[PDB]
């Protein structure tokens, strides 16, 4: 964490160096904003899109380099197995999107940069394509799952219109400071939300905890709209979601002044529901949104297999149990910029290069599985698409491992996952062939490892007995609602050992100490 | 490190390059509607007109020396005008080959929104230089569109033109050329007087609305003139 | 709403298509475009025929993978947004849409409705960016970049990479593309070093990956998400023109790996 | 956000345009004291400019269309400069109203330093407004100023302009405010000739003392030839 | 519009000798209002002018300087002062003897500005 906020700087000085586009002041230096809940302005951003411009820098470097010679780009290729030669990660199976082809690729140090898993519920802000193929991969190679069952989500997110959707587009959090969250105390209203008078709206968040007025947190908040929503409402397309309304802040400060700090927003939501939230409450509902977890790597962002590094969101690393904001985007530019750099030479130094082809054994056992899988998966035929499956798992996922986890439910889906998996396995339909862009491909082979990697989720999130940030349990927790950790028993990294079965991983503790920054 | 002739490198270039020589040819075309308007102050002014053209500068000029220059500058604009115009011609055609429903189609459907800009464009500046081979053929030399003894050659420092422009637009298929020449012209000029500002870059918002209606305007006004003076030599008008 | 597509059925590269007509019989005004396409997808798989393939990673008009020419317009009949954003309430009951790929010679189709775009990535390759390496950065406040600049950068940086421009310009002209990349990186101070040669380089390779002329068309400003203007374009010439008299010759184009 | 038109926003702006229209003004002045000065060549070469003035380059252009660009550019920059100096006036006078011990006194003992521009820049420009109205009806039209039978009006390219001029500056009264105009555009040139170029910001110290003898060279030529026309005509050396 | 604790480090931008020299020459304006008073018309546009030029004379005026003399100018036309005839009384009666020259370059960043369009922003209304 101090070598995150140390290097911070460093960030943006190369970021800007590299012409990312961030706000300025009429002075002609930068320009920063301060997040939700931060007491400080140490955020710096282009208008909307600061992700977009921090990644077009880091794309521009990339292409600068491809275009010297020094990165070969291989754009629609997914790595689908991880080849460990002599207790090293020496290369990676992948497969091309297009023609098919599984291609051998080995190499003197490799690294995982695919990002979360928070695809595993079904329902989610992160792409379509997001996936953890390739960390389960080296999970199953070898690599330790550093706390997988750390799961950060949005309270703010656009609700689906129905089963086909699997996308929430993520609205900004600041949108619960100038709205008030409720839903119609008739279970069934067919009446329009603006004319349900108020004393017929059930105000809940402010009926309920009167504590954290109009500021609850997230997590407590969207506890209580996905209970709301659960217990059945109605409010949404098929009852998923709550009114997030804006009339009485309308009314109080300037509508002219509300559209200068929601504008982007209330187009935006405009556009995707056709609905115009200066007239009716916008609806929303809480989704996954980033994964804290991850494969445990040590100082040296190396995983627990030698010569593989994983950084950015595919590794445990600085967050913890929650994910502050603008930490995600802080944590991926550091590693990439400032420390892999450095570790990866320092790993590199103490091995001979090369002495490692792609006609090794190991190269043909791991392309002889990915052929296998990829044979199987398309021969099983079944009557059930590869989105059914990713649907009941990302439900069973939400409603049992989500923000609101118990003991009970986590036994539940313990038991129902291997159910999932066998169901997907003797029953998924997977057309099409495999030399040809077959995405249904792709997605039955996300999936796969989805169905593998929620069991370890479950497990994990069953042996933490504590709250801590995004994961929390009812069992233990405040009575206004908050985490309540348990630092003399929980207080280390848990990092999960694949030993061949599923059901059960070995647990590795990493104790925690806390030299500086006190536990409270 | 060719210097400016790096401008024939790029397809850029070749637009900048077709801008210049757009700038040229629009100055000539709308001093050449100017010229030709003086077929209504009469035929004296008219063949004083033409004489003046090659008597220009005189004093201190040689007889068809400014004449001379401005015709090697034209020849030079319209050959530069040309040969760019086929080279980005065929270097867009090239970049529709490939991926296309059909020779003769693009897309199944592609509604346009910003204009037609590029058919009428080619198609006008084929016309325009098919016209123009046969306008020179036509009123400068005589030798087409002409029944024997109704065309009067320069003689000496006497000049004819107002009897060739009226014996000229006689045949109505001369008459209807020319007319069809003139519509593919105002378009010509209509798109590209904008469209050479825009290459050059002497363009924003601000002034995009005024660069528009100045295009228009010159297309408007060379339209006019262009298409009053053959309908005006056919209907009687000028005679 | 019961809605009749008429979706591009390419098998590969090689491999001619052909438009095929699916009936929806219920379409929900709320469901996106690329939904649609998803439950279409869904009912080919159950019935056995073969699902409809489109780029799509982001779904809210970010990343740049939806690349749709629906109804004869890029992205869809509105305008400022993408294929993803586009939502079937801006359609009618009974309608006929016509799902198309881009149609362009630099940009391959590689199956029913998926493009590949690496012409794009070529083009960003051969100059479109500031060759400045990592831990070489001074402080971030030390060259000041006005708040005009700054916007003006970031009207020309927001740019997706869907390749509309490309796909609804009449030449197949990446003109609009290049000229936002032109144009962001010159109006800062950091793209001044190498700026009037990376705009040749780019233009260049445009030429090279087998884009068309600007004839000053417009339709691609119509047809882009990020509403970015023509004077992208006059800043790109205005570059170009200051290039040619600074005798600045194009390097060797980058060819594809 | 209008561009150029957002000098009509600002005084400083209404002062750029003053500048811009004074530029073409004096410009037309000094070329108009040269032509004028043709009256003592005689009537022939006098009446020989008056007709060249509609001829100017007549073997391409026509009759009298350079002389109405030249007339339109200059109604433009006088009513421009009209505008402009009656908005800087009103706001100076604003200025001045709020603090001041009466309409006519600012304050008690005032005493300038750096001249009295204001004043005579103000009145002359009154006086020089009245005076070209007066001009274009007295030499230009001959409605005013001329008895019955002395007046000859330009007919077809013969022009009389030594008889209307010998025969417009013989009542003494048209001769002296002829001669107080003249005064007083002397000093409108004297101070804005200088002052259009720190207008613009085309002034420094080094170029100051050579901008203000610039004007002061301006001045007199104009004043020394448009008091010398007049008074030359009364006295009889023009005849 | 530069805020406290964002400001490089003092010796990044390089300034010349002379430029710092004429920007401290229209920067020693103490704001006396005998420029407005000597002015025939009343006007600021000494002031104004020494202002715009000893910001716009460092590097670190130029980002926003064609905004601010327009706003500037304007303020002036807002504000009751009257037009520049160009007199030079208020450098006659000037304690710190700002040139005529500050007025020239004031014209010169207005035409400029104009040819930029820009646009004065609201006017500053007393409280
Ligand atoms: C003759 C050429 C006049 C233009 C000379 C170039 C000036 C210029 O700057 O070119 C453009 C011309 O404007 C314009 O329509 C001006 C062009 C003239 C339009 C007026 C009608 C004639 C305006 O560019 P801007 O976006 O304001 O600034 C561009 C800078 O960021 C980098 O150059
Ligand atoms: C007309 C030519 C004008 C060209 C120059 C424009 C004005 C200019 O720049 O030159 C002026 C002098 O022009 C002048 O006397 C120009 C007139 C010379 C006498 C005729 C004064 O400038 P300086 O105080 O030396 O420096 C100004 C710089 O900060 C530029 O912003
Ligand atoms: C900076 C370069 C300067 C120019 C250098 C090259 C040009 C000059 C040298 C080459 C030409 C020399 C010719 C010299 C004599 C020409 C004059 C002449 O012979 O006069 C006759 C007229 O001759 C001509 O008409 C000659 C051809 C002139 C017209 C050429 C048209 C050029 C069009 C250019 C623009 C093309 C389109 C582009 C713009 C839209 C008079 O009539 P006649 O005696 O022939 O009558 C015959 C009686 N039976
Ligand atoms: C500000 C400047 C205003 C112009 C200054 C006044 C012009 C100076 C000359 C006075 C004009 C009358 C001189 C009479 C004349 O032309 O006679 C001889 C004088 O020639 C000279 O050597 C003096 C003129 C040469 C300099 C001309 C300067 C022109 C400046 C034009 C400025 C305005 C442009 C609009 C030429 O011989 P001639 O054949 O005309 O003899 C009399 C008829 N047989
Ligand atoms: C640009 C568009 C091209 C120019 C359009 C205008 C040109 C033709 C104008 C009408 C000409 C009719 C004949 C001349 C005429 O009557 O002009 C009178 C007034 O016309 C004007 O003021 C015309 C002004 C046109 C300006 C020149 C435009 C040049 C365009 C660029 C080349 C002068 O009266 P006058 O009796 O002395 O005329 C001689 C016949 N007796
Ligand atoms: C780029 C724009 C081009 C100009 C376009 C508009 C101008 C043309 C259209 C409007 C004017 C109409 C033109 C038609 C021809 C008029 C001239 C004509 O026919 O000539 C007569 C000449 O008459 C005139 O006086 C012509 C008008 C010129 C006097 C106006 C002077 C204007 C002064 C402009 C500057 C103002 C002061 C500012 C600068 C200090 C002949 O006199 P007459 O023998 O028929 O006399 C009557 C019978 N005895
Ligand atoms: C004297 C007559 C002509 C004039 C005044 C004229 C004027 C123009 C102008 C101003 C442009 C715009 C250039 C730019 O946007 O940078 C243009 C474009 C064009 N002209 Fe011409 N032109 C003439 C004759 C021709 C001829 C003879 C041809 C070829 C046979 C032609 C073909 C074209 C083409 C193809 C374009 C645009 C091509 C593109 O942008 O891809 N024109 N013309
Ligand atoms: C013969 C035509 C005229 C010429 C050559 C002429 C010339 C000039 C010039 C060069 C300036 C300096 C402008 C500047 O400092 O930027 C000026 C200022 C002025 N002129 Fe004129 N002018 C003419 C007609 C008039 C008329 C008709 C009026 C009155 C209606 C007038 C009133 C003024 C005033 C009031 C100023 C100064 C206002 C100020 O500086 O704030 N002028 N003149
Ligand atoms: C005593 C000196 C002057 C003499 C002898 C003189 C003489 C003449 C004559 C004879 C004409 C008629 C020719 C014509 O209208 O085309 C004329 C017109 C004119 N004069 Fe003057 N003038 C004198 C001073 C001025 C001054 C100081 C101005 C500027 C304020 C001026 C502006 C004009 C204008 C605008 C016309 C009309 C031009 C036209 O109609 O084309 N004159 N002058
Ligand atoms: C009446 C005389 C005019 C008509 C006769 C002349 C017509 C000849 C032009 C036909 C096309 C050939 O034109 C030729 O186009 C090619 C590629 O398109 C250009 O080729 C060059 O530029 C293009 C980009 O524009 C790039 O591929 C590359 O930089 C280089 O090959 C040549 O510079 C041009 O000479
Ligand atoms: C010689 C005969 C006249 C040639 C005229 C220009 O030549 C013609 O130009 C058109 C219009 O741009 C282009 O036509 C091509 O591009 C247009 C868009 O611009 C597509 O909509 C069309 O489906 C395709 O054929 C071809 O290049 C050529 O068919
Ligand atoms: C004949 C020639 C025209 C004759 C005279 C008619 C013109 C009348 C001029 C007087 C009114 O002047 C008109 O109003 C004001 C002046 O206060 C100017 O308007 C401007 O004034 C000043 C700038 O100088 C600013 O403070 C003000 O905010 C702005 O509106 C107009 O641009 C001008 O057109
Ligand atoms: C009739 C119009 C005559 C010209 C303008 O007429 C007059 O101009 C003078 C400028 O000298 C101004 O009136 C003047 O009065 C005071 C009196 O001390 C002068 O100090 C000051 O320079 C000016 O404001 C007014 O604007 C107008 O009353
Ligand atoms: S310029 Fe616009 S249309 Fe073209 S790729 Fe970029 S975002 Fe898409
Ligand atoms: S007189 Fe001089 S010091 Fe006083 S306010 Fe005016 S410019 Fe400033
Ligand atoms: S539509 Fe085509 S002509 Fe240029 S401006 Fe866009 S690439
Ligand atoms: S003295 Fe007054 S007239 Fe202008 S130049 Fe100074 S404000
Ligand atoms: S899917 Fe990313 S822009 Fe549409």
């Amino acid at each position: 964490v101090y070598r995150l906020a140390q290097v911070s700087v460093n960030i943006i000085d190369q970021c800007v160096a590299q012409g990312v586009p961030f706000a300025r002041e009429y002075g002609g230096l930068l320009d920063n904003r301060s997040f939700g809940g931060a007491q400080v302005a140490r955020t710096f951003y282009a208008r909307g899109q600061t992700g977009q411009q921090l990644l077009l820098g880091a794309y521009q470097a990339l292409s600068r380099q491809i275009a010297a010679g020094t990165v070969k780009m291989f754009p629609r290729t997914e790595m689908l197995d991880l080849v460990v030669v002599d207790g090293r990660a020496r290369g990676i199976i992948t497969r091309d999107m297009v023609t098919g082809k599984i291609t051998r690729y080995a190499a003197d140090a490799v690294v995982l940069a695919t990002g979360g898993y928070g695809n595993v519920f079904y329902l989610s802000t992160n792409a379509k394509g997001c996936n953890a193929t390739a960390i389960w991969r080296a999970h199953r190679r070898g690599a330790f799952f550093g706390n997988p069952c750390f799961t950060q989500i949005h309270p703010t997110c656009i609700p689906v219109s129905g089963e086909y959707q699997s996308k929430l587009t993520l609205m900004s959090e600041s949108l619960r400071n100038d709205g008030r969250i409720w839903v119609p105390k008739k279970k069934g209203d067919t009446r329009r939300p603006q004319d349900i008078p108020e004393s017929e709206r059930d105000y809940y968040l402010e009926e309920r905890y009167p504590s954290f007025g109009n500021l609850v947190p997230r997590d407590i908040a969207s506890r209580a709209a996905k209970q709301v929503c659960d217990e059945g409402r109605g409010v949404g397309p098929g009852g998923l979601g709550v009114y997030l309304d804006f009339a009485d802040a309308i009314k109080r400060l300037g509508r002219q002044k509300i559209a200068e700090r929601y504008g982007n927003l209330f187009d935006m939501y405009k556009q995707i529901t056709g609905e115009d939230p200066y007239e009716t409450p916008m609806r929303i509902y809480p989704a996954v949104h980033y994964t804290m977890g991850g494969l445990w790597v040590d100082y040296n962002l190396q995983s627990t297999i030698p010569g593989l590094f994983v950084i950015g969101e595919a590794n445990f690393s600085d967050h913890g149990a929650n994910r502050l904001g603008a930490s995600a985007l802080m944590q991926g530019l550091a590693d990439g910029y400032f420390i892999l750099p450095y570790t990866i030479a320092n790993f590199l130094a103490q091995v001979k290069p090369g002495g490692v082809s792609i006609d090794r054994p190991e190269f043909a056992e791991a392309e002889a599985e990915i052929n296998q899988r990829i044979q199987r998966l398309l021969s099983i035929r079944g009557k059930r698409t590869v989105d059914s499956f990713h649907r009941e798992l990302g439900k069973l996922m939400w409603d049992k491992c989500g923000m609101a986890r118990n003991a009970a439910g986590l036994r539940e889906a313990l038991q129902r996952i291997p159910e999932i998996r066998a169901e997907f396995w003797e029953n998924v339909n997977v057309p099409g062939e495999a030399n040809d862009l077959n995405q249904a491909l792709e997605k039955a082979g996300r999936v796969a490892d989805f169905l593998e990697l929620a069991e370890l989720m479950c497990l994990d999130a069953l042996h933490r007995e504590e709250s801590c940030g995004g994961h929390f349990r009812e069992e233990y927790q405040t009575p206004d609602g908050e985490a309540l950790r348990n630092d003399e028993q929980f207080s280390y990294v848990a990092a999960w050992e694949f030993t061949g079965d599923l059901a059960k991983p070995r647990l590795h503790k990493e104790p925690l100490v806390f030299e500086y920054v006190k536990p409270t | 490190m060719t210097g400016v002739l790096t401008l024939t490198r790029t397809s850029v270039g070749k637009k900048v390059i077709m801008a210049l020589t757009g700038f040229v040819l629009v100055g000539f075309v709308v001093f050449h509607m100017y010229g030709n308007l003086k077929m209504y102050q009469g035929p004296e002014v008219y063949n004083a007109y033409a004489a003046g053209l090659r008597e220009l500068g005189y004093p201190i000029f040689g007889h068809e020396h400014l004449l001379w220059i401005a015709r090697f500058i034209l020849l030079a604009s319209v050959f530069l005008h040309i040969w760019a115009a086929t080279s980005l011609t065929l270097q867009s055609r090239r970049s529709l080959q490939a991926s296309s429903i059909s020779t003769v189609r693009r897309y199944g459907q592609h509604k346009r929104q910003s204009g037609y800009a590029d058919y009428t464009m080619r198609f006008g500046g084929v016309l325009i230089f098919f016209f123009i081979i046969y306008h020179i053929l036509h009123l400068t030399f005589g030798v087409v569109g002409y029944e024997p003894g109704q065309f009067i050659h320069p003689h000496g420092d006497v000049y004819e033109t107002y009897n060739n422009v009226v014996y000229g637009f006689q045949n109505p298929l001369i008459v209807g050329f020319y007319l069809l020449t003139m519509v593919f012209l105002a378009l010509h000029l209509y798109h590209g007087v904008w469209s050479m500002f825009q290459t050059l870059g002497w363009n924003n918002r601000t002034y995009d609305r005024l660069l528009r209606g100045l295009a228009i305007v010159v297309a408007a006004a060379v339209f006019i003139g262009n298409i009053s003076f053959p309908l005006a030599v056919y209907f009687g008008f000028v005679a | 709403m019961k809605i009749t597509l008429k979706i591009w059925r390419q098998k590969n590269r090689n491999t001619p298509g052909e438009f095929k007509t699916y009936v929806m019989d219920n379409v929900n005004p709320d469901m996106s475009f690329l939904e649609m396409l998803d439950v279409l997808n869904e009912d080919l798989m159950s019935r056995g025929e073969e699902p409809v393939a489109f780029d799509h990673d982001c779904r809210e008009g970010i990343c740049g993978m939806c690349s749709l020419m629906i109804n004869g317009v890029a992205h869809g009949p509105k305008n400022a947004i993408t294929t993803c954003q586009l939502h079937m309430r801006s359609f009618k009951d009974g309608d006929t849409i016509t799902v198309e790929p881009w149609r362009a010679s630099a940009f391959p189709i590689l199956k029913d409705l998926v493009v590949d775009r690496s012409a794009f990535d070529r083009i960003i390759q051969a100059g479109g960016y500031i060759s400045v390496s990592t831990g070489s950065a001074p402080d971030a406040n030390t060259i000041p970049v006005s708040k005009v600049a700054a916007d003006r950068a970031m009207d020309a940086a927001a740019c997706i990479g869907c390749g509309a421009c490309v796909a609804a310009c009449p030449n197949g002209s990446a003109m609009l593309f290049t000229a936002a990349k032109v144009t962001h990186l010159a109006l800062l101070p950091q793209g001044q070093p190498e700026r009037y040669q990376r705009v040749v380089n780019m233009v260049a390779q445009a030429d090279f990956e087998g884009f068309g002329n600007c004839t000053n068309i417009g339709e691609c400003a119509a047809v882009c998400p990020k509403e970015i203007s023509l004077e992208t374009i006059a800043q790109l010439n205005r570059d170009l023109v200051m290039a040619a008299l600074r005798g600045i010759e194009p390097n060797t184009p980058i060819v594809p790996a």
